[PDB]
């Protein structure tokens, strides 16, 4: 939830 | 009584410069216009008994008995609903006192103007005032329940729009420092400052608060790990994933005086503070177990202190104590609670300093642990707590201890905030003595909080209040820096768009980002943002909220001012070009003296350190100089104008046209900028109205600090070509013939173009255009103008729109043109598209034809049939 | 660039530099990323409102609180070519891209309805482009295309998938440039909508998509288009990042031609993303790789500034503690914060 | 701007 | 969730 | 802290030594009536003008016979303060407080009595004042109170027992  | 129209004003306006928040109601007294109070039986007693508070109102007599006396006298109802709308707002705590009335239109229609605090509550009070007053001029009274329900609706409307107290605190200080502020459309955010200097806040979070710091601060286990690795004292403790492992965990902590928390947050709930026995530990577990998955921390003695740090620097310290009663004589606990809960400083919430103490099952539970209940009598000076934790909202207290904190403890708190990474932070400290080092009192740091509240520091129950906001605004807007960008506002009846584009072009030569608005579009550095008529406060707001804009140039129209006020409050340069009789009869402005009051709004909002630029050749504009609080600069087309001479003798600044040059007079020195013939917007020096606009733009740029060389570069390269400025002096060369497309509206533009034509260095002068049917009875005047300029005048006014009848407009033009000078081949042709503007070879070689079309889009498509160069 | 780095004990963070010059990162978020910008960017309705007030082109569309109101919502949009999304996120799931019929709208609803409470946006034509902006300045542009096969001779779809899934550049994930194409019920569903199935032979040059959206991790491709972007489009993208308030941002653009202004191709900006990934820009399947990190380190450690503080190390058999305390005392007379360690304690000022 |  |  | 010249160095000739000195960043000048009446002020304008009190000393000299005349001599300082600067007046002195209507500059007040009506009217309009209250020397800025220190802890004040020393400390703190 951190490489969009 | 009917309401026909309502306007909400938000900014300096026609009615007042200072009273920015006004509601203007257009009220139709269908009845009552003919019945001045004394003709309405019972309308005095009914008014005072329904609203007994309408006493303090002075109205016009100037003393406390001023209004009401005027109700006994023959005052009309439109002046009464105005004092009722103000009173209905006062009755619910919203203070407003300004108001005025004026008769407009046909007799009986009035403009009722009153002040508001909240926008929806203001409009509501207006409608309610009309209903109350109408019932009382029909019957003799108004039901009490129909007054109380309206007051209840006003109280709710004014509550729903309120800012929370932490935002009110920042906003109030920002106003004291003259920083502009706005609410944004999303997530309850507030913008501070304009253009490139803007900052945003949301409650206690700001544009400088980083995400990594905020997320770390919300992770209790993460925070503890980071701080103990830095050598910072924190509580000893462990974690259990909801297994019945407490019996072992207590062994790592070192004994039973332990704290059991839920393993996650759910407000301040599910926490047992001082466990001493196994059975207590079990009960604490079952309660903690309700939340998601530290549980056994060592318990430390001391008081609960809150420390506020703002930019790596300490701001305030407060000691917090939970709700309690004491052995204030040999009374019971229930008696003591009633005794202290009567204190005048207690009640409700954010209404007073303290709130009420409430006995509930949780107060009973806290007292049972202390060996007490409500019927027990306390020993002298015994203290009984009614709550497990401190909080002002639950009836506790807060004591200012800011000046009692030890220098070493100050150093440690600042280091904690920097280690976590927060700008604004609250730190929770447990210690027996804040005046001694934490290592000596065996104190600990329990928690770090992002976005802390301010109530305990700005409204303590003991000690002195602190100005917490001032340190916040100092980091957002450091001393010596601006919060605003330059604003150049341009108004006047004719010439605004041309002046606005030239001035923006000049500032652009300095390499800055320049935004501007006009009647054609909104632009930033030659890119179009929006198209269409973009004058008015809604467009000004697009430029002012834009994070890239360094300079704002805004054309300002009367429509926007009369409809909703100005968008910016104050500016650096205010330019007023001229006052002329266009748009009269609209917006309740009937006279030229009134139109002058609308235009003067710009001159009156210029900051005292700035300038107003006035036209010395215009008697209504020059006169505005006595209202201006700012410096005044003048421009003129005549160097001998007595105003200019008197002004430069006192070392003022002026711009004049002299010896073929546009020049600036500064004291005794003359600075020449350029020749009129070498500036392309001026038609070879033959268009006086273009020269006047160039002078106004040059003077505004000069008084605001630009160099002369920059100004020269800007005027030399500025163009107004066809397809850039359609309908504004588009001159086309088509064989041995020229023709000009323009778009005059009021008569001043027919004269301005006519002067260009008079100076045409060629042969015949022809006109192939005219007014539509939207004009007032000025057709003869327009005809008289054409008759003084042209020798080929062909009448066309029987067009495609035909707003009124058929060819009567053309006949009225004919009466005018033949009155003034029956010698210009006065044919009436009517077909403006395939005849009037097609048979152009009726004109001698190198003559000039002027087109004043209904639509320039067609005129420039038609002129092209001759193959222009 | 010789910048020292360390892992930290919490939240998978990395520290760059020493003492007063330190910076922190976590994946694609940094010490310069503000919370208000990041939260606004995650609010689809909030983002759309802020951008359209600034004059930025966004899709036309509305919201429904899971009522069967689609039959009316389609009227505000202007017709059936609509997009139905879940009303909240759950990865790239529950989205129907081009609805043309009422019955399709119903099926799209039931799927969208699975998540928490835009539903009917106008559908726009064009390709999916990703634009990367780092400090109010454009860094890279890539065009993304979903997994597909084409009419590479008169072969069936099942044959074509096996033919291209043997390519040496495909396999696993972050091991190679591309990954494998997988046939599953969702590939079948995407093909049915196109009029095809696995046994069908494609016409020469026909393209069949096996996925609804582009993603390198699902077998799609990425093409570098950084040097083909029009000057006006560059200006607009930088303005979008500043309006939202992000330092590092990904912008999702739908357009038929990135070399023409968006107003002429009728393109739109679909989404803004905080903390975007870099794989498609540092390892494109077509075009040249870009050094994305260099612009990031330049904002954190601007040219000409230090990333380190002075270090004075003292050793030897005897006299270290005495020498260390005197030297710290001398530096302290300059007014700086001096930290030191010895055999007695750790001190700061 | 002075009052009612 | 904003005045901690 | 180095002495340049010794003796009575008030007057315009000494002010000129400081103003012409290439190293000076801040100038603090005591100004006497002798110098003003004999040759005028040396500097034309200033940033802060402090008037402490008017009292009947030196009457009959220099053609100044009355207290109303002595007040006109002292008011010269208040009237040369630059419009962007401040005049600091004693609100407990009827001749000094009255000078506020001649001043083109901003006005700040000090007093030994927090309830002085002048101070109250002034802070309600968001002015600045310094008062002695609750044993503290404090600054009133709008609605906020800033405490500087306790009178007992400031050595020039004789343990808080010398009211005239407190008044001088208030004037210096407010000017700073
Ligand atoms: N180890 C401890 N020893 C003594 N007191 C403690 C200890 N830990 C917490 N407290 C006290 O108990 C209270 C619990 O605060 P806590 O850290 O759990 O935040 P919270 O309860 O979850 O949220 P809130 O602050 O709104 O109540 C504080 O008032 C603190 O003073
Ligand atoms: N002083 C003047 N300066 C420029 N144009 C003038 C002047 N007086 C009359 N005119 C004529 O009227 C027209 C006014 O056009 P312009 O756009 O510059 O004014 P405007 O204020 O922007 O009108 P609008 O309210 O529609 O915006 C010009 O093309 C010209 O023919
Ligand atoms: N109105 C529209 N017209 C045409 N295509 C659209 C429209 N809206 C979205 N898309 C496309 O559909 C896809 C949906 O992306 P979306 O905005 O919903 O983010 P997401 O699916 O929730 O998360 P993810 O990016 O990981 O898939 C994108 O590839 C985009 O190109
Ligand atoms: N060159 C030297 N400088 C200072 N002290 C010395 C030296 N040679 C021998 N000594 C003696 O030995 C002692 C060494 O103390 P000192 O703390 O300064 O050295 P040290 O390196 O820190 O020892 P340690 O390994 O325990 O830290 C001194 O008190 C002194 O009596
Ligand atoms: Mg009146
Ligand atoms: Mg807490
Ligand atoms: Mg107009
Ligand atoms: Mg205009
Ligand atoms: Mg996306
Ligand atoms: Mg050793
Ligand atoms: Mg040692
Ligand atoms: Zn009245």
């Amino acid at each position: 939830d951190d490489d969009d | 009584m009917k309401i026909l129209k309502t306007l909400t004003l938000r900014g300096p306006n026609y009615w007042s410069i200072r009273r920015k928040k006004l509601i203007v109601m257009r009220l139709d007294l269908e009845d009552l216009a003919e019945r001045p109070s004394n003709s309405i039986p019972g309308f005095y007693e009914g008014l005072i008994k329904v609203l007994p508070s309408l006493v303090e109102h002075f109205c016009s007599p100037g003393y406390q008995g001023g209004f009401l006396e005027r109700v006994k006298e023959g005052t009309y109802m439109g002046h009464i609903v105005e004092h009722v709308a103000l009173e209905l707002q006062e009755l619910v705590g919203m203070t407003a006192g300004f108001g005025r009335t004026r008769e407009t239109s046909t007799p009986g229609v009035y403009n009722v103007v009153y002040e508001y605090v909240d926008e929806q509550a203001g409009r509501y009070a207006g409608r309610a005032a009309v209903r109350l007053c109408r019932s009382l001029v029909d019957t003799g009274d108004y039901p009490r329940l129909e007054l109380e329900k309206d007051l209840e609706d006003l109280r709710d409307l004014g509550a729903n729009s309120a800012l929370g107290p932490s935002t009110e605190t920042i906003v109030t200080e920002a106003e004291a420092r003259k920083i502009p502020w706005m609410l944004l459309s999303a997530r309850a955010m507030v913008q501070l400052g304009y253009g490139v200097y803007q900052q945003r806040i949301q409650a206690t979070l700001s544009s400088h608060s980083g995400i990594l710091g905020v997320e770390l601060a919300c992770d209790k286990e993460g925070t503890k790990t980071i701080l103990q690795d830095a050598g910072i004292p924190v509580p000893r403790g462990t974690t259990i994933q909801y297994f019945d492992d407490l019996e072992e965990a207590i062994n790592d902590v070192g004994g039973y005086p332990v704290v059991i928390k839920p393993l996650d947050g759910n407000h301040g709930r599910g926490i047992t503070i001082n466990v001493r026995h196994w059975q207590e530990a079990i009960a604490a577990y079952d309660l903690a177990a309700e939340e998601s998955k530290i549980i056994v921390e060592r318990y430390y003695e001391g008081s609960d202190h809150r420390v506020l740090v703002v930019n790596g620097k300490l701001v305030a310290v407060a000691e917090r104590i939970p709700a309690h009663v004491t052995g204030d004589g040999s009374s019971t606990i229930s008696e003591l609670i009633e005794k202290t809960n009567q204190d005048p400083n207690r009640g409700d919430g954010h209404d007073n300093i303290l709130t009420k103490i409430v006995v509930n099952k949780t107060a009973i539970d806290v007292m049972e642990r202390q060996g007490y209940n409500l019927d027990s009598v306390l020993p002298k000076d015994e203290v009984v707590y009614l709550r497990a934790t401190a909080n002002l909202s639950t009836g506790g207290i807060a004591i200012d201890r800011t000046d009692d904190i030890h220098p070493e403890n100050i150093w440690l708190m600042e280091r904690v905030a920097k280690v976590i990474g927060l700008d604004i932070a609250g730190i929770d400290v447990v210690t027996s003595d804040i005046s001694k080092p934490l290592r000596e009192t065996n104190g600990v740091i329990v928690e770090v909080n992002a976005a802390p509240g301010f109530r305990m520091h700005v409204a303590p129950s003991q000690g002195l209040p602190r100005n917490v906001a001032a340190p916040v605004l100092d980091m957002l807007f450091p001393p010596g820096t601006p919060s605003r960008i330059p604003i150049l506002a341009v108004t006047g009846t004719n010439g605004k768009t041309t002046t606005t584009r030239l001035l923006a072009h000049i500032y652009r030569q300095t390499g800055k980002t320049v935004g501007y608005t006009s009647t054609d579009a909104i632009y930033i550095n030659e890119y179009c943002v929006e198209k269409g008529d973009n004058t008015g406060p809604q467009s000004a707001g697009v430029i002012l909220r834009d994070p890239t804009v360094e300079v704002a140039v805004l054309e300002t129209a009367r429509g926007g001012i009369l409809r909703a006020g100005l968008a910016f409050d104050s500016c650096d340069v205010g330019v007023v070009l001229n006052v002329a009789a266009d748009h009269l009869g609209l917006g309740d402005i009937d006279t030229i003296e009134q139109m002058a009051k609308v235009k003067s709004v710009i001159a009156e909002v210029v900051d005292p350190s700035g300038y107003a630029v006035l036209n010395a050749d215009d008697p209504l504009v020059a006169a505005m100089a006595d209202k201006v609080k700012a410096k005044v600069a003048y421009f003129s087309m005549n160097p001998d104008n007595p105003i200019i001479q008197a002004h430069v003798r006192r070392n003022g600044i002026a711009a004049v046209y002299e010896s073929g040059y546009l020049s600036i007079l500064e004291g005794s020195w003359t600075l020449r900028v350029e020749q009129a013939k070498l500036i392309p917007m001026t038609m070879g020096g033959m268009a006086p109205f273009m020269i006047a606009n160039a002078l106004a733009a040059c003077l505004a740029a000069f008084v605001n600090g630009l160099d002369v060389e920059v100004i020269r570069q800007g005027v030399r390269t500025f163009t107004t070509s066809a397809e850039q400025t359609p309908g504004r002096m588009n001159l086309f060369n088509l064989g041995q013939h020229h023709a000009l497309v323009d778009y005059a509206h009021n008569p001043a533009g027919y004269r301005a173009v006519g002067d260009f034509v008079k100076n045409w260095q060629g042969q015949r002068f022809g006109v192939v255009g005219g007014p539509g049917d939207r004009r007032d009875s000025d057709l003869i005047e327009l005809g008289q103008i054409a008759a003084q300029v042209f020798d080929r005048i062909i009448v066309k006014e029987d067009d495609d729109k035909r707003g009124r009848s058929e060819g009567e407009t053309a006949d009225l033009i004919v009466k005018g043109i033949l009155q003034e000078n029956p010698g210009a081949s006065y044919e009436v042709i009517l077909d403006e598209t395939i005849a009037l503007n097609k048979a152009l070879d009726q004109v001698e070689e190198k003559g000039l034809v002027v087109v004043f079309p209904e639509s320039v889009t067609r005129a420039i498509d038609l002129i092209k049939v001759r193959n222009p160069i």
